[PDB]
């Protein structure tokens, strides 16, 4: 059986999040919002133009700036009249405002949906026996990607299913089975 | 050759040449300076980039110093006190010089009559002389002083002394000014005007022009000056001649016997702390160790540096920076080659990694060739790399880098002159 | 791959002359051709070369 | 070989490339040649008249997951990055239901089950 | 006048380049240049700009 | 392209670049001011050429 955006709330205090269904066979996909703070980016020979971010998931530009020193801004450009996002992959300045020089880099903080990998993002793990046995997804590696705080994981995993047959005996003395539906 | 020269670039959408670059030192626009490891320093008076101090234990006297000053100018007379900003007193200055022969700055003697608060500082500049005799937005050096820094008197005797990071070159036949600049209203200074009584001897007057090479400027905003002609300032120009070593001595001194073995593996003369070390030593166990560095002197040691109280950490600290190239586009220009020519001054312990990127800064390439050198000058040496970067296919982007890096703050290497060309074969 | 990432496959056999290449637009009857075929250059043609680098040379004196 | 060891292969002249998309089947597009000369590994290679050839189709698709984009009240129209689409495979929101009715079940602190099985928030 | 159609660069939101390539003399070649834009509008407010006007010739 | 940037010309016989144009339009020296069609104005900021306004 096939369990598709199962949903929970991720919540900072506690990362470990667990799954419905018992008998999880392998997990397809974890995705959590995720912040990615000061990425370098180049400005593109184009004016007016579109520069690719690493990621082409995002949703939402927090800030974009420059800096000549650590933790000293020069400038912070303004989201609507300075650039703005298009189709969540670049950073469009075809808005009037102000825009960096060609060729030169600046920085930019914005918001997507990463696909975590499993062992490097999260580790599973497991507590029960049996029918009681459940899956725990940890977000335990310090270095993983972690979801943003009180935010949807979805989770994508598939699991094995019950079978129940019937016995039967005929005239003939010939026992049988027939399957009943997984 | 001829675009090293030109040292202009616009901002939106620039006109570049194709398949080459080059970068003379001398304005801002070819730099990535936002770039997060630019950190190089340019000197536009030499054409020359380096790395500036950055601080990120015992103490130690520089005994042999590294060079010795002169004060070939001296304007001694005074005679009245000019605000330092008398345009905007509630209810800058420079003053021109010049010298006939090529002379390495070292520091400045300036006068203050009175000064701010503790919190106060002046900003104390050089900058360059136009055509037309006025001072230029050009800007040769640069330091802040602080109030406890500018010493003061009521009989123009106090003598402030002003240190600058880098020497300032000046070249013969060329006009300079010190530019003094303040945001506090209460900085004034002495100066000197023909007719005047002086402050010490009102008996005298000064008859002549106080110095005759020079004019006192005075300024609103930094841009326009009106000049003084019969007025100067009271100050004093130190020039250095360097010598050929220099030698520092610490303050005597994780169990001894195992710590001077320790102590003595490192310190050698090619690990960070580079330069002749030695030392001498006491007996029974005596905690007291001394530590003495010699080294090579040269005519780019910091003056700053000299003037300063050293320690163990400041000194023997590994600066680190790296000059970057705006990000030029190669598209209509594809290319396979890349020629890399560059002239670099190396001292010991300093290393000039050249690196150049074809992915917009993502990933930084090296040059597997060793470069062919041919000599420029006493200092400088010509580091040229001929290399086919790319076996197959065609690049179609370029952007140069240059690493530079130091083992110690006193000797730092110094690029100028930088050519880069690519070719398609 | 996608029109803004798409290029033309690498090849290196002495035995083969390329002659240009054809961009195909994705799901379309459309499609784009351009010729690089390496020509030759007469005497005639490199005598021009070589009065273009006098003129270059002559207008950089 | 001394023709190739000299010049190596060059064009002579001609073999120009025009689409001309004939219908010969609608999984290929025609490209002419045009006639032409040209001296390859050495030989000579005269064509006195234009070459056919096909192309087949580029069909080959690209997979593009969880393309975000912020819904807004004001505007419900939300744009797809890559042109060509084909199909779309999923389409997922949060959405809140109001009001359903649900039984008790007959065991006391037990579970009653919702409607739908991807809740996150009561 | 040109018979080749310019091919197209854009340059940033408002100017785009414009390049023609042509083999203006089929025999012979010419000796004397001089080069001109004809600029034009048909109501007060909108009108053309023109910037970074290069032209170069060739013998071929 | 370094032509372009150059933006000045000697009044008799010049010395004019070979088989080279350009037009920076930072100068009025290249310009031919006094032919009969000539009617755009120069903007020196912007490196920029176009039309000024006229009656009839």
């Amino acid at each position: 059986g096939t369990a598709e955006n199962e949903s929970t709330i991720f919540n900072k205090s506690n990362n470990s999040i667990s799954l419905a269904n018992s008998p999880v066979k392998e997990i397809r996909r974890v995705t959590g919002q995720v912040l990615i703070e000061k990425e370098r980016v180049t400005r593109g020979a184009q004016g007016d133009g579109q520069d690719f971010l690493s990621n082409n998931t995002a949703f939402e530009i927090v800030k974009v700036w420059t800096e000549t020193s650590p933790g000293v801004t020069t400038k912070e450009y303004k989201q609507g009249e300075d650039f703005r996002l298009t189709d969540g992959q670049t950073i469009d300045w075809s808005p009037q405002g102000q825009e960096p020089s060609g060729g030169t880099s600046y920085y930019v903080s914005y918001k997507y949906n990463k696909r975590m990998e499993a062992g490097k993002d999260y580790e599973v793990t497991t507590q029960g026996e049996g029918l009681s046995k459940k899956w725990y997804i940890n977000f335990t590696p310090s270095n993983g990607a972690k979801p943003i705080d009180q935010t949807v994981v979805l989770v994508d995993y598939t699991y094995y299913l019950a079978r129940k047959d019937s016995v039967f005996i005929n005239k003939y003395g010939d026992i049988a089975i027939l399957p009943g539906e997984p | 050759v001829n675009a090293l020269d030109d040292g202009a670039m616009e901002g939106q959408n620039p006109l570049t040449l194709r398949s080459v670059f080059s970068e003379g030192f001398i304005s801002l626009d070819k730099a990535d300076i936002t770039h997060p490891d630019f950190g190089i320093v340019f000197s536009f008076e030499d054409a020359e980039a380096t790395l500036a101090y950055t601080e990120a234990h015992i103490w130690g006297r520089l005994i042999s110093a590294p060079f010795t000053e002169e004060r070939t100018i001296y304007q001694g007379q005074a005679s009245e006190t000019l605000n330092v900003n008398p345009y905007n007193i509630p209810n800058p200055l420079a003053q021109s010089f010049q010298y006939d022969e090529n002379r390495t700055i070292s520091s400045l003697g300036l006068y203050f009559a009175s000064k701010g608060d503790k919190q106060s500082n002046v900003v104390i500049q050089i900058r360059g002389m136009g055509d037309q005799g006025y001072p230029n937005k050009t800007i040769y050096a640069e330091t802040v002083m602080n109030a406890d820094d500018i010493k003061v008197s009521n009989n123009a005797s106090a003598e402030t002394r002003v240190y600058f990071d880098d020497p300032m070159m000046a070249e013969g036949g060329k006009e300079y000014a010190i530019v003094i600049i303040t945001e506090n209203s209460d900085y004034t200074m002495w100066v000197g005007t023909r007719t005047k009584p002086k402050i010490d001897k009102p008996n005298e007057v000064i008859s002549g022009n106080p110095y005759l090479q020079g004019v006192l400027f005075s300024s609103s905003n930094a841009s326009t000056w009106t000049p003084h002609q019969n007025s100067d300032l009271k100050f004093g120009i130190y020039t250095s001649k360097f010598n050929e070593t220099a030698t520092i001595e610490f303050e005597p001194i994780k169990l001894i016997l195992d710590d001077m073995a320790s102590s003595t593996t490192f310190d050698q003369l090619k690990w960070e702390p580079i330069g002749n070390y030695q030392d001498l030593d006491v007996l029974g166990l005596a905690r007291q160790v001394k530590l003495r560095a010699t080294f090579e002197s040269n005519r780019y040691i910091s003056p700053l540096m000299s003037s300063s109280d050293l320690t163990f950490t400041t000194f023997l600290t590994e600066l680190t920076g790296s000059y970057v190239g705006r990000a030029i586009d190669m598209t209509e220009a594809p290319y396979n080659t890349v020629r890399f020519s560059y002239e670099a001054f190396l001292p010991k312990g300093t290393k000039v990694v050249p690196k150049y990127s074809a992915d917009d800064g993502k990933t930084w390439k090296t040059f597997t060739k060793s470069p062919t050198t041919t000599r420029a000058n006493n200092e400088f040496t010509r580091y040229v790399i001929d290399e086919k970067v790319k076996s197959s296919g065609t690049n179609t982007k370029l952007q140069v880098r240059l690493d530079l890096s130091t083992e110690n703050s006193f000797l730092r290497p110094r690029v100028r002159r930088l050519m880069v060309t690519t070719r398609d074969e | 791959n996608i029109m803004r990432l798409v290029t033309p496959p690498l090849n290196t056999d002495p035995e083969n002359l390329q002659l240009g290449t054809v961009t195909v637009l994705p799901d379309s009857d459309e499609a784009v051709c351009i010729s690089f075929a390496i020509t030759r250059l007469s005497m005639e043609d490199l005598q021009k070369v070589k009065t273009r680098v006098d003129n270059l040379e002559y207008n950089q004196a | 070989e001394r023709t190739y060891d000299e010049s190596g292969s060059y064009k002579v002249n001609g073999f120009e490339l025009f689409s001309e998309g004939n219908a010969e089947d609608d999984d290929h597009v025609s490209v002419v040649v045009d006639a032409g000369k040209a001296y390859v590994k050495g030989f000579k290679v005269d064509k006195p008249v234009s070459t056919r050839i096909s192309v087949p189709k580029s069909y080959d698709l690209g997979t593009a997951e969880n393309e975000s984009t912020i819904f807004n009240k004001s505007n419900n129209s939300i744009s797809l990055a890559n042109s060509p689409v084909k199909e779309i495979r999923r389409v997922t929101g949060q959405v809140l239901i109001e009001k359903e009715r649900v039984t008790r079940g007959a065991q006391g602190d037990g579970q009653d089950f919702l409607s739908n099985n991807t809740a996150f928030e009561i």
